[PDB]
């Protein structure tokens, strides 16, 4: 007799854990940060999460003989100590394409993330990258536009782009939204937004507000003879009301809305994605809730792989971290997923948290949105940081401006473009910032009332999320 | 608290919020176009088709998203493929204004790993234009 | 009181000790760990106001309308017993603030942006209080406990499931027939694995299908109600509801959702297809343990689980206590009686923060899946009493004698501990007895008592009150 | 007719020269969305060829760049360009970001000329549905003309899309991809004089014809046949020509015929003398290869075309004199000299495998 | 100065033969059987080929300079002399991924057999075949169900399946079609099938075939206990 079914318990380890196994090209491979009770070894505890994200459950199953194990099973296949933790380590997964749902995002982070998280057997689990094969890649429509796209139907070049949310984020009436609106676009900002938590409210209904907003993007864009635009949001309570959200946007024929992707969830944004490719929208995404997520260094998801799910799912921006603003997040961290967001192949690099290759194999890059505690001080350091392909917002950077939305967004838009010109002319960001901002306030008075008002403003804590 | 004037007081994209560019400081961006390899390219435009407008919009169903007229602009002669010498487009620029004294001029350059337009910004409009303030008089 | 540019403490507008909490006012119970020099009151009131109306600096615009109205209020700071720097904060929101109907937009402003900044290093949320005139704006779920035991005319016992393994890689035509013979057996139900979708080894229509061939054989032949949970889970709405229409056209009585993994947006939809086409919904949790696992950071599940009570579900998985995944006993009993019961009392005991009134709204059935079999039944029973259902994938599938044995087993199992509670027996105490007593006479049951006798999941819990 | 008889053990070759179809039976089909009079009549066009160009590289522009290749080529002179018949939709371009851009070169060059413009944007997909949602954001755009590469896409879709256009008013321009395959040898194959009138029957309002002299075979005697097969109401056996049977086509709207392919301005005259009016003449290199750019190479065309045209009205033999012509034109017009000056030696002939 | 435009005809070979190459594993492969005119080079007319089914025409464009033709080209990266034949060679093309359309074939065979099989510079062409790479494979929908489906959802194992299409191909009515059908499905096949001409003509037109042939199916079903189509 040949090998048959056997009922029981045995360790996964003996199907699961394969250190000689050659990853192939089209295997999505996954990097966990993996923290294992006393007394389970780490070679039991990968190979646990590698089949319980896979084909395993905790007692052998006679279905097993009917199909093909070693074509689908989920494989632990290498495991690295962590330098400067007893009982840490990287357990390196692979999974075969046949897996996955085409398309789905929601079903490789339901394989990937699903269950083993909360495994007894574990005391903390982190996903920290996934490497996604081209031929996964091509199951996706992606972005509705990108990078190149986005500027071409803008017609911007040359600089970053500059936003701004409005402020206080809840309790205007529409009437006052598109006020505001207006006098921050007028003055040089290319985009406003809605608040994340702006949806449709007793305060101000969402129809209301998309209609005094258009009123504002026209008038603005009549007045200064660029294009403007407010990223409208369509993140609602169900699917039919976020697609009547974006119908009015597309009837309205203003350029881009908004989607909170992770509180809204995959199922609604690729379907919103896929709306805004047919419908030539342009999709900005809040991240609102990763923190929740993505904060912790001993548990969670990184941010990188939620960038990289975003970038499949789809949507032309998605807000990437300041380094210097009120949020937490470490420049050497951002630089690396701001890549990964942004370029068609990143080479492995453990510097920037990059932990596989990533070959995007054309799939659209989308715009890193810098947003969160930011001001005129800090632009040297933001264009230094990102380029050219970044917006760069500025909420209370402009609506707590000594003389409103205008000369806020005037402010704003003379120090990118004082510190574009400096860098081009081949001056140092990173040392002489100060000197080009010095220079930019002494000549407008509108940057010196900025300048004066935020000087002293800095935003220094503790790391929490370090490599 | 001074104003922002919303009355003639339109603006030309990057570098428009800054003084106008001295000849020494477009020099020193068509230094930074040939530093970086880029592939600089002249555009201009009549004054009646230099702004963005809507006027094709009447011939649409529901459609506009993103559309807009006047968004390209003439080609001056062709981009300049394999040219690392910043003085050839420099002048360029003074034949292309010569030719049309009263038209908008923009430099551009083109990056054609990205394929997209890396940089731009204008270096002539019409003496006629009176929609636009100096930048003193833009506050009041 | 004009207008002034710059930073301020955010304690000067958002720190209301003194506030009392309107009826009508969302409640946040928030374990906040402040970076080294920012006074717990400054923390409080940053999380508040940026999850409410404010930013980091005054803004003119406060002056058009009213901040009294519609700002968060951090209103109590107490100490955590035990801890040097973790602070509970409760933060009062305006019922204006929120979006009708909307899980999504609650989230938004609650947890949006707060567990990002620099200025704390930590950030759980333990609890909701959501009032009556909240609640009531949401559809809910689509049918609740007593409606789904209606249509199914099941009484007086936990139900029995199963979710077919190996997860992933079986064929539809496999997939059906191991459904048929787990139905056949005793179970009431069977399940796609969460992630089992559609996929190159088996399209979700051919599931479906054969999945269908299977619970009407599996009723025919045991004469009573069968179902499976045919995943609905997908990439897009779209086909999330195509999946949905081809259950109501097949004539099957319920579907599953990863809730988390899809999310709210589609969940709602999906919950209100549900209730206007008769379908039950089956919730599966994915991804939870993402978000609630640790206890210095992230949400607590109690939080998720009554907002799926809200987005819509007829289950929800609510963990085992004594299964392969992590649970402690008076955690589970608490958030239970929030996704069931219609009023449920401050209980600090159970990590219940708040008093929740639920106004009417039906209740989730409690599903306890992961890792369990016939020795764990009754402490499942003792826990959860009749209104749950207990799943067994491993449990059944691993049966030495195939899957009708198996399901055997556990319908044999289950009802000798239903009748010995019934009798006045203790299960807590007598437990061991009941199933020992019920093994010697079922032959089906030795065979899984032999097999798993020695297997329990015992260790160290992180989620700890 | 064609369906399994080619592959019979039996024979070694087979091929198909000609169908005559009856008009009982040409009668059932709705047949060209517009036809040769329809077309000029709506674009308001008279008295000379119309002028085409096929935008180069054939892939790897982005879809701000195509339409700024449109844009330069049609205010120029010519009267459209055209999508590559491999531009679709691709990760470097994707179809529906060109339409728009497309849609903004087009009105520019118009309002710049003063004369109808349009682009060929196509509709070819890899399922019905997304072919008709291409045609419908062109009809939603009110751009004058689409196309459909009838043979790789089917004839179910090209009829379906035929229909479509003669519903909504929208032009439809037919590219013959793959014909080579099935009508290039002479001993086994359908000749392509059979896929002509096919494509009469399904529906296009022009077809590509072949240019006799450029880049790609055409025997001239061969190419006269069919195209007055496409054109014309009525059309006699004659063997000298490829015609084995009389085709009377009961009003069936004329196809006008497409010549593209390695032609640049020294074939004008040939190209005039051979098709005459009726026709729309590609120039994709021969536009996009001129020395100063597109509105230069479009503008070359134009003159070309014209004083061909002028040359024929004044009673002058284009067969003879087609090279006197052209000469005094390259004089006359700068951009004309520059073409003349970059393809005065370029020809393409070769031993043609495609004999009667 | 570097790489510019310089317009005017110059040889495929110089920018579409690379025999150097190091092919993709995401790369489309094409196998041409080439049979060149006299006087055209085989790296000449394999160039071509790889040339006007990709992104070049007959003389040089400006526009390439705008774009990276190294990314997008076709290149013939491979020749091989055909034994037995004197003209005739196997031309190896590789086409990058990215010029193609996901999960359209139309799209694929426009690109590889659009144009090339008419260049006067060769006398015949013949593709041989394609190495579809999984990473172009994954964009297809593919067939609706496959072998193993179709057999698990017919109920029929072991054996090969038997079929059989009704004649005369034309001329039968809708009725008799049926009665064929009936007669032929319960004798012991599991399929009959209309004549691949067989649509809806003046003799027949489909609903009534259909409907008299559903009655046929199900009758013959009922008598031999057995799953039976058309
Ligand atoms: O709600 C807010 O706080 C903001 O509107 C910024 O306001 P200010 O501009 O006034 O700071 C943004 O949503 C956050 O920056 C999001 O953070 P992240 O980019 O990290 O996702
Ligand atoms: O994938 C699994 O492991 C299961 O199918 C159980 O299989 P077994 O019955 O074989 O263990 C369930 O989905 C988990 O219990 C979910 O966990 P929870 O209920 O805690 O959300
Ligand atoms: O792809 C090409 O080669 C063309 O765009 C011409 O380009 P050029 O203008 O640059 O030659 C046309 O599609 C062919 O003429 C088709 O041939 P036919 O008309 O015989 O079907
Ligand atoms: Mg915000
Ligand atoms: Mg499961
Ligand atoms: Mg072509
Ligand atoms: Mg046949």
């Amino acid at each position: 007799a040949g090998a048959g079914f056997k009922a029981g318990v045995k360790d996964y380890r003996l199907t699961y854990y394969t250190p000689d196994y050659v990853v192939r090209d089209t295997d999505i491979l996954a990097a966990f940060r993996m923290t294992p009770q006393p007394g389970v070894p780490p070679e039991e505890c990968g190979a646990a999460v590698a089949a319980e994200s896979s084909t395993g459950t905790w007692t052998t199953v006679w279905t097993d003989g009917l199909t093909s194990l070693d074509r689908y099973k989920g494989r632990c296949y290498d495991i690295e100590p962590v330098p400067g933790e007893d009982n840490q380590y990287i357990a390196y997964v692979a999974y075969p394409i046949d897996l996955f749902e085409e398309g789905s995002v929601t079903n490789m982070f339901t394989s990937i993330v699903g269950n083993v998280f909360g495994f007894k057997a574990l005391r903390a689990l982190r996903l920290e990258d996934l490497r996604i094969p081209p031929a996964y890649v091509k199951t996706f429509v992606g972005p509705p536009h990108g990078i190149q796209v986005e500027r071409d139907k803008l017609n911007k070049y040359g600089r970053g782009l500059l936003g701004c949310t409005i402020k206080p984020k809840l309790g205007l009436s529409a009437k006052n939204y598109g006020r505001a609106v207006y006098e921050c676009l007028r003055g040089g900002l290319d985009f406003t937004k809605d608040d994340e938590n702006v949806n449709s409210q007793p305060f101000m209904r969402w129809r209301d507000r998309f209609l005094f907003v258009a009123e504002a993007i026209y008038k603005a864009q009549a007045e200064t003879g660029e294009v403007k635009g407010h990223y409208l949001n369509a993140t609602a309570g169900t699917c039919e009301e976020m697609m009547k959200r974006a119908v009015c946007a597309k009837e309205l024929g203003v350029p881009i809305i908004m989607h909170d992707y992770l509180t809204g969830g995959f199922t609604a944004n690729t379907s919103l994605a896929i709306y805004c490719r047919d419908n030539g929208l342009l999709l900005h995404i809040h991240r609102a809730m990763h923190a929740v997520i993505d904060r912790q260094r001993n548990h969670g998801i990184h941010f990188r792989v939620l960038a990289k799910a975003l970038r499949m799912s789809g949507g032309d921006h998605l807000h990437s971290g300041t380094v210097v603003g009120k949020l937490e997040g470490e420049r050497e961290v951002i630089l690396g997923f701001v890549d990964l967001m942004r370029d068609d192949y990143v080479e492995k690099d453990r510097s920037r948290g990059i932990y596989f290759t990533q070959d995007w194999c054309s799939m659209p890059g989308v715009m890193p949105v810098a947003s969160g505690g930011i001001h005129v001080w800090h632009m040297p350091a933001l264009v230094e940081i990102f380029g050219d392909d970044a917006c760069l917002q500025f909420g209370g950077g402009t609506l707590g401006h000594p003389w409103g939305n205008a000369p806020g967004a005037a402010a704003n838009r003379v120090a990118l473009e004082a510190c574009t010109q400096a860098r081009n002319e081949g001056r140092d960001l990173a040392r002489e910032g100060g000197d080009v901002i010095r220079s930019a306030c002494k000549w407008s008075p509108e940057l010196a009332a900025a300048c004066e008002v935020w000087k002293e403003i800095k935003f220094e804590f503790d790391t929490i999320d370090k490599l | 608290m001074m104003v922002w004037t919303p009355v003639n007081n339109k603006m030309f994209e990057t570098f428009s919020y800054l003084p106008p560019l001295t000849d020494e400081q477009i020099a020193a961006q068509v230094d930074y176009i040939v530093a970086n390899g880029w592939i600089p390219c002249l555009e201009f435009a009549e004054a009646d088709k230099a702004y963005v407008s809507n006027e094709s919009a009447i011939r649409f169903g529901s459609v506009s998203c993103l559309y807009y007229d006047n968004r390209y602009w003439t080609m001056w002669k062709l981009p300049m493929f394999g040219c690392r010498d910043p003085m050839q487009v420099l002048r360029e620029i003074v034949a292309c204004t010569k030719a049309f004294p009263d038209a908008y001029v923009r430099l551009v350059a083109f990056d054609n790993q990205k394929q997209v337009q890396i940089m731009g910004f204008l270096v002539q409009r019409p003496k006629t234009a009176r929609d636009f303030q100096p930048a003193n008089k833009r506050s009041v």
